[PDB]
């Protein structure tokens, strides 16, 4: 006889990746969020599959199909609100994944970090076109805003925005192609997540101490299986309390009107996870400067592993950078609130100071403070 | 009856693999449809913007677009109103719903003449044979009012009055308007309506044929070059 | 990479008990509240003051926006 | 080697040519279609515009505001200087016909459509980030970077205006 | 930083200048051929014919 | 006198960058040449039937 | 300095799978069909992505959307005919793939063969729902006929049919759900094809001799790279000569009519592979018997690895079973023609004889031929 | 087209056929569809109550 679990090829791949994987024994609840992200992707795939099962992509019938899903379809309202709140909580777990990466020194995995940055770009684009899909008032106007944002590029921008529009404005061709793009992109996200996990398994997993965990490891089963199952159930408590008790604190009421090109909303915002980038682009008073600010601000994630100027991996022994990191998180909250609020005094100067402090901290203050801590602990 | 008569293979000017359509015949068939076939049949998918660049010039196609009238609106009172059509509009429907067609044409619905060539077996051959094959019924079978015998129509009884004859319309280029010429013109115009990509598709096919006839010997040359290490390889066995 | 060999360990003795023979919540409150309070003491001064500044300038921004909404009596004639 | 690499060069020229054509096929397929290029020319605005009022229509897929202007509005637009705004422009160089002004109602900060008959300058008031515009679309009070674009129109006989 | 600042790396770079410039020329001509760049393709005499 | 494949290999086909350069230049010129030739073959086959063949009696 | 191709993990996987794969040097032109199937899958994915970028799934607008693709979308006629003829080419290469396995004894790789059978079922479902998608007369009536075939199952048939229909007929819910399933299912096909290639790569490929190919083995590059390039070129030749000269010789004329539920076509004909399935269906004159006949006719491919009783793997050296195999291909062709023909004399008795001969020649006659060959070669 | 007593499957009848006639008959302003006015207004039922009683 033989061991089927480690001799059958699919079984031995599953065993070597998920069952007998040598994992660090001391990883906290912040390490559950990768599996939370994967289960978010699976849940959104299933719920959106049902939504596209009962959804038609036409500007005359997009809102009608959304109403048909909400009322006529058995539990179609539950599927739709599950999809929306799952996307929002997917972005919550994405932000916590990224926060764990910056805090516990996980950016030293260069290829894994770059694949994560590409995944982040893919999921924001996917959810942008998904928010475009129901053809609401704010949905259509946010589509116009982000397409003009891409059109800010000189000598290429107008042709590129006419190519993305499929015409000269957001219309039926734009909505249909955005339906196709929003359908296809989560499977590209899944393939890039397979690449993500392959790179991670090649380079091993990180611990909160930032040290070599090779001295003490435990198998992924049953410890982290039951731990991530507990995480999945807490996940589902939060997701369904959002779905069944407070469905509309994360959405926008202006999304519940038919898309009127003639009427403009008086306060236009993207959904809450675009708010910091929207705030920094509103802070910089130039179209080209604003769009470069947005792209470079997301790209500081990929540019970050070259900024590691400390001989200590995680921040868990580096309290000055802990203070700077929590100031960074505070500044991200400020940027979210500034993107929420419109353009009056003093929101302009608050957002400008917030963006300037954000860039200066994440490029300048962390490496200098790391050098300061090295001189403080007498590394050289 | 249960029998059917297969239409023959007419030698069309576009029957060849690289032979395009005769656009003079296409515009003549457009005139045939406009003052012959547009009274009953519709075309929901062919427009004057499709007519530009194939049938007529832009100005002539525009002028024949204002020669019809199109419902549009709403006006300031929220009411539909007549406006002269333009190049963006489609061909005008004779009836608003198919039940009006059933009421007017004795329970027979004329199908859309926008995919009829791609929809009937034989295509333009079927259209030509159906239009030129009107004859008296054989002795013994009887057809009621509004029904006429036709060998190529399945069921042999079509609800269609004989639509074309000699000098039914007047052409513009001085071509004699005999019934066979009118049938040929409307057949090739229906072929263009059912496949506007004919000439472009055949030009694409000619380009594809030339490049693949150039690339297959060259790619085969690369394959035989890379495989010549193995295909001329020699073996020897030298046991002690 | 594989679980058989990852690192070199010498002279290290590990003692472990059975889950069906030891409790699942051993002193969950008496030894649990002091532990979480100690962790809060260790990591309360590096986390809270930035969010205090968030709340302060949140209220300040709301107050300035509402004051810009409010008019002034600079228009007597 | 020259003969073998010549065969390789000619066949990779053919392959690159074919790939360029098929990728251009895909890219042109994702571009604008014949119908949306056909409705790129707007319909006739006629003479249904009221006195001192504005109408918003779908021209080139976008909101186009055609507004009637008065003699006092024309005098104010003439009195407004060229270089006094954010960019050098004049009403006479902007609109040929002073009775009717046709513009593309897209603001120059986030691309919103301004609400007509509003603002402190008598023009439009785009409230997405608070930009006021005059009768010619000049930016006087607001965060908009540029001015409102005026579409290139044509005037036939007095009831016929061709805008596209 | 200071790893790639020396005479050996300088002479390696100088050896690779013609190859890098040639590859940049290949990229430029491939870009203009793929995108049909009018501003560059209204100067070569033969390809001027198709644009008219 | 060197043979023209030897000259082609010595000048262009030896270095890979020059190989790619002559591939791209030949791609542009060959695309032009075959576009001209293929369309010319098409209108010679279909003389008197195409829209630009019959066009001259309707513009003017 | 190190080898990046053999060191970098993604590059290591690509090197061990497609670059430095030890492949038998004597595999015929019939082994290019796996790469042809993969290339046709990629072509179908891209082409359908563009079609759904310009396609709306609604019973009022499905036919109008397909017509708009063919007429007003730039080269959308080329896209649509490329998709249809690429599905036909996919089935041609798929049947040649299956025939290669049958003739060369590749079904001894049991896991790879069963994954292939699941792939074949998935491709049947994908193509059926995709043919439903343009909402023609043939689409609607083939959908109703095959769903009544599903309804032939006792005591659950009506419930499963009303569940699949989303109602009590083929209607808007059926069309939208078939759009969703038809879009998503080729990605499951791609994942199952990755599993297919993994199960094959465990044990290596097979040679036409059926012998151990470890004697004379060559790398997959550049030999089979350029061989598959030539095969891709020839497949493109056949595919687009179909597309650009005979785009409708494999389609149906009356499919180009709008789907009228009240009107019915004189004849019912799906595509030619479903004509094979339809002939096996209608050979046996009862509903449940015909359904079990169709299902069993597909599952005998998976059953055949247990039917191999010969001591020789390939049919290269067994001439009687070659005659049996070509008789099998002969009445594949005959059953396809009968499925094309309407059910009257003598097509009824010809189809019945063809189906019983097909089942007999696969079940009972090939093992007898193999054991007779073993007896004649003094192997028994 | 004809008249018919509406069954259960029919929706609530629109008082105006197209929104521009509604705009003309209601002195410019368009009465919005109150099928999502609660989910479409900041406040919802509180806003509706205050708007009617204010
Ligand atoms: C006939 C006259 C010429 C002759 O006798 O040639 C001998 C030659 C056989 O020579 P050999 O020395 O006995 O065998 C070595 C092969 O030549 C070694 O080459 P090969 O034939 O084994 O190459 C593998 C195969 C690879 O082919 C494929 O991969 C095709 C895959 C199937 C087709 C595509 C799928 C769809 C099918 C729809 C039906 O390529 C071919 O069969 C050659 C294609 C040539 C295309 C036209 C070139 C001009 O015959 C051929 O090569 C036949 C094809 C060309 C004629
Ligand atoms: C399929 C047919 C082509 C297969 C690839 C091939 O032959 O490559 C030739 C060769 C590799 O195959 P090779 O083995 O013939 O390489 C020999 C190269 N020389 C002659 C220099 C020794 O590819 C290249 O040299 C580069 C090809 C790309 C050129 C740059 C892009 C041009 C378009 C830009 C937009
Ligand atoms: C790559 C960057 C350069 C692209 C470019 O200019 O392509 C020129 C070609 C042709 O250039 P063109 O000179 O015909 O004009 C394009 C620029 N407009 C229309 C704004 C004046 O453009 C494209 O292929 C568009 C690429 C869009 C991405
Ligand atoms: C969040 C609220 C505070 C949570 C908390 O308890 O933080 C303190 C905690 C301390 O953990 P640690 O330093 O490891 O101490 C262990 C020592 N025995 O510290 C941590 O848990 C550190 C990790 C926190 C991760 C979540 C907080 C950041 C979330 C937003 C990140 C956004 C990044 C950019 C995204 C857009 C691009
Ligand atoms: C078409 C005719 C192809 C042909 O010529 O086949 C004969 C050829 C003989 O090859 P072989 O005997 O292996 O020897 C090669 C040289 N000694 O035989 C071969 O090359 C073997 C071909 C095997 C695959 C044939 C597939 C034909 C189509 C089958 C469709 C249905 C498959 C089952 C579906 C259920
Ligand atoms: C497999 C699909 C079977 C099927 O066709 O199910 C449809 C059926 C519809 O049921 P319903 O919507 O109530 O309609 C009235 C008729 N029963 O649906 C049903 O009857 C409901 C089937 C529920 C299956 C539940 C499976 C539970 C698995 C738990 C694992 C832990
Ligand atoms: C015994 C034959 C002797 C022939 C001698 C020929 C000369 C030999 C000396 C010179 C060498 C010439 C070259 C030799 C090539 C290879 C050898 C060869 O061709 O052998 C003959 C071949 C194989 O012989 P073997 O398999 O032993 O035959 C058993 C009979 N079943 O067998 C054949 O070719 C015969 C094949 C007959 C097939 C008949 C099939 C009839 C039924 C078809 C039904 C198809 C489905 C129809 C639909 C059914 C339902 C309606
Ligand atoms: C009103 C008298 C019509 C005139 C003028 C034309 N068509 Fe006719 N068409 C008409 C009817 C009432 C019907 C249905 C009759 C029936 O028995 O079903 C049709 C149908 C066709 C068809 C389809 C035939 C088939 O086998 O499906 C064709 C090909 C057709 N009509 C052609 C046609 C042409 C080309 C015409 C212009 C010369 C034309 N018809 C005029 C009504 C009328
Ligand atoms: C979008 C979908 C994503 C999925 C499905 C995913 C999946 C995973 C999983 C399962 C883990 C293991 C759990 C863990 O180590 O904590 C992980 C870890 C990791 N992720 Fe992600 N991730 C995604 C996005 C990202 C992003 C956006 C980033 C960074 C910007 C990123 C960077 C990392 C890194 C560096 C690790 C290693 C952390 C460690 O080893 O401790 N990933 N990812
Ligand atoms: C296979 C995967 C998916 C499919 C088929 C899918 C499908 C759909 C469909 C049909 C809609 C329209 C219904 C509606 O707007 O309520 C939608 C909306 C949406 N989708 Fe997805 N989706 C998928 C995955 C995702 C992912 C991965 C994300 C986020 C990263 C996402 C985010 C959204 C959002 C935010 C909306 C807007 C819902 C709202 O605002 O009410 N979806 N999706
Ligand atoms: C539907 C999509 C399919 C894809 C994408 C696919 C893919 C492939 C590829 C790439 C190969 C390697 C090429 C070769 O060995 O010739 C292969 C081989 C193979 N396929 Fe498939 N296949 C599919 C369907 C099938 C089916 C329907 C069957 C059987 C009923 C099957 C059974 C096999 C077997 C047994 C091999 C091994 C061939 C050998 O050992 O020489 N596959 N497949
Ligand atoms: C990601 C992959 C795919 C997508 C997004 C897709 C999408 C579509 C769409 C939107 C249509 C309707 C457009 C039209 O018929 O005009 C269609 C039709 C069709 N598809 Fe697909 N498809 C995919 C893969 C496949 C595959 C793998 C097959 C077969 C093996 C297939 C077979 C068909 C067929 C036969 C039709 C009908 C063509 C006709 O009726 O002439 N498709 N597909
Ligand atoms: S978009 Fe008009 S004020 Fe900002």
């Amino acid at each position: 006889m033989t061991n089927m679990r480690k001799t059958h090829p699919l079984f031995k791949i599953i065993n070597h990746s998920f069952i007998d994987l040598p994992a660090p024994s001391n990883i906290s609840s912040w390490w559950n969020f990768g599996s939370l992200l994967g289960v978010c992707l699976m849940v959104q795939i299933i719920t959106g599959l049902f939504l596209a099962m009962h959804y038609t992509s036409d500007t005359m019938t997009a809102f009608s199909s959304v109403t048909h899903i909400c009322r006529d379809v058995n539990y179609g309202w539950l599927i739709r609100y599950m999809h929306a709140n799952g996307a929002s909580m997917f972005f919550i777990c994405l932000f916590l994944h990224v926060g764990r990466g910056l805090y516990y020194g996980s950016y030293t995995f260069m290829e894994t970090w770059n694949i994560g940055v590409l995944l982040l770009f893919a999921v924001m684009a996917t959810a942008f076109m998904g928010y475009v899909l129901p053809w609401g008032q704010m949905s259509f106007w946010g589509a116009t805003v982000i397409t003009n944002l891409l059109s800010a590029i000189p000598y290429i921008g107008t042709t590129l925005v006419e190519w993305i529009w499929g015409g000269f404005s957001v219309d039926k061709a734009t909505l249909t192609r955005f339906f196709a793009f929003h359908f296809i992109l989560p499977f590209i996200i899944a393939a890039l997540a397979i690449v993500h996990l392959l790179f991670l398994h090649e380079t091993g997993s990180n611990n909160p101490t930032g040290l070599n965990s090779d001295a003490d490891k435990i198998p992924f089963h049953p410890y982290y299986t039951i731990k991530d199952i507990l995480g999945i159930l807490i996940m589902f408590l939060i997701l369904m309390t959002l779905v069944l008790f407070f469905p509309d604190m994360l959405g926008d009421p202006d999304n519940y009107m038919p898309a009127n090109p003639l009427n403009t909303p008086p306060h236009i915002k993207p959904e809450w996870y675009f708010l910091f980038a929207y705030a920094i682009l509103r802070s910089i008073p130039n179209k080209l400067g604003g769009v470069l600010a947005l792209i470079l601000s997301i790209l500081i994630l990929a540019l970050m592993p070259f900024l590691h100027t400390s001989k200590q991996r995680s921040l868990m022994f580096r309290p000055i950078t802990q203070i700077l990191y929590w100031i960074l998180v505070a500044n991200l909250l400020i940027l979210t609130w500034i993107g929420g609020q419109p353009v009056e005094h003093p929101f302009i100067i608050i957002g400008q100071l917030a963006s300037i402090s954000y860039f200066s901290i994440i490029l300048i203050l962390m490496p200098i403070s790391g050098i300061i801590e090295d001189k403080m602990l007498k590394l050289y | 009856s249960d029998l059917e008569l297969h239409p023959p293979s007419y030698p069309w000017s576009h029957r060849g693999l690289l032979s395009s359509l005769d656009h003079t015949s296409i515009r003549r068939g457009f005139q045939v449809y406009k003052q012959v076939c547009s009274s009953c049949h519709s075309m929901d998918y062919v427009a004057y913007r499709h007519l530009v660049g194939v049938c007529y010039t832009e100005e002539e196609a525009k002028a024949l677009a204002e020669e019809v009238e199109v419902q549009d609106g709403p006006n300031d009172d929220g009411e539909m109103f007549m406006r002269p059509g333009k190049l963006s509009d489609y061909f005008p429907k004779p009836y608003p719903n198919p039940e009006a067609a059933r009421a007017a044409n004795n329970g027979a619905l004329p199908p859309d003449l926008s995919y009829i060539v791609r929809a009937r077996h034989g295509g333009e051959d079927y259209v030509f044979s159906l239009l030129t094959g009107y004859c008296e019924p054989p002795t013994g079978v009887s057809l009621r009012e509004g029904l006429y015998f036709n060998p190529y129509f399945p069921g042999q009884a079509i609800g269609m009055a004989p639509p074309i004859y000699t000098e039914v319309l007047e052409y513009d280029d001085g071509t004699p308007a005999t019934m066979s010429q009118v049938a040929k013109d409307v057949a090739t115009f229906l072929r263009w309506a059912s496949e506007p990509e004919h000439d472009h598709r055949k030009r694409m096919g000619l380009k594809m044929l030339l490049m693949m006839g150039l690339l297959l010997p060259l790619t085969y040359a690369m394959k035989r070059h890379k495989w010549s290490v193995l295909k001329s390889r020699k073996l020897a066995y030298r046991p002690p | 990479r594989e679980f058989g060999n990852l690192a070199r360990i010498r002279h290290v003795i590990s003692y472990s008990l059975s889950p069906f023979e030891q409790r699942a919540f051993p002193s969950y409150f008496s030894k649990g509240i002091p532990n979480v309070l100690r962790r809060t003491r260790e990591r309360i001064l590096r986390v809270a003051p930035p969010f205090v500044v968030v709340y302060l300038i949140y209220t300040w921004g709301n107050q300035e926006f509402e004051q810009s909404k409010r008019k002034n009596p600079a228009m007597y004639e | 080697k020259g003969f073998s690499y010549l065969v390789t060069a000619t066949t990779t020229v053919g392959v690159a040519y074919a790939a360029k054509n098929v990728v251009s096929q895909f890219v042109s397929s994702m571009s604008a279609s014949a119908d949306v290029l056909a409705m790129s020319k707007i319909e006739i605005k006629l003479s249904d515009i009221p006195e001192g009022k504005n109408m918003a229509f779908k021209w080139r897929g976008k909101p186009l505001f055609v507004r009637h202007r008065t003699k006092k509005e024309i005098d104010q637009e003439a009195a407004v200087e060229v270089s006094q705004l954010r960019d050098p422009q004049h009403d006479l160089d902007r609109v040929k016909k002073p009775e009717w002004v046709i513009l593309i109602g897209v603001c120059t900060h986030l691309g919103c459509v301004p609400i007509a008959n509003a603002g402190d300058f008598g023009g439009y008031y785009c409230p997405c980030h608070g930009s006021h515009y005059d009768a010619s679309g000049r930016i006087r009070k607001g965060p908009a970077p540029l001015n409102l674009e005026v579409p290139a129109y044509e005037f036939t006989s007095d009831d016929v205006v061709v805008v596209g | 930083l200071s790893r790639f600042l020396g005479p050996r790396y300088r002479e390696l770079a100088r050896n690779w200048i013609p190859t890098a410039g040639m590859w940049g020329t290949v990229g430029a001509v491939g870009l203009v051929w793929a995108t049909d760049w009018r501003l560059i393709l209204d100067w070569v005499p033969y390809i001027n014919g198709k644009f008219k | 006198s060197p043979t023209i494949p030897s000259r082609l290999y010595s000048l262009l086909f030896r270095r890979t960058s020059t190989f790619a350069l002559t591939i791209a230049v030949g791609a542009l010129f060959f695309e032009r040449a075959f576009d001209q030739g293929a369309d010319a073959i098409y209108e010679h086959i279909n003389e008197g039937k195409l829209w630009k063949h019959i066009k001259h009696k309707y513009e003017n």
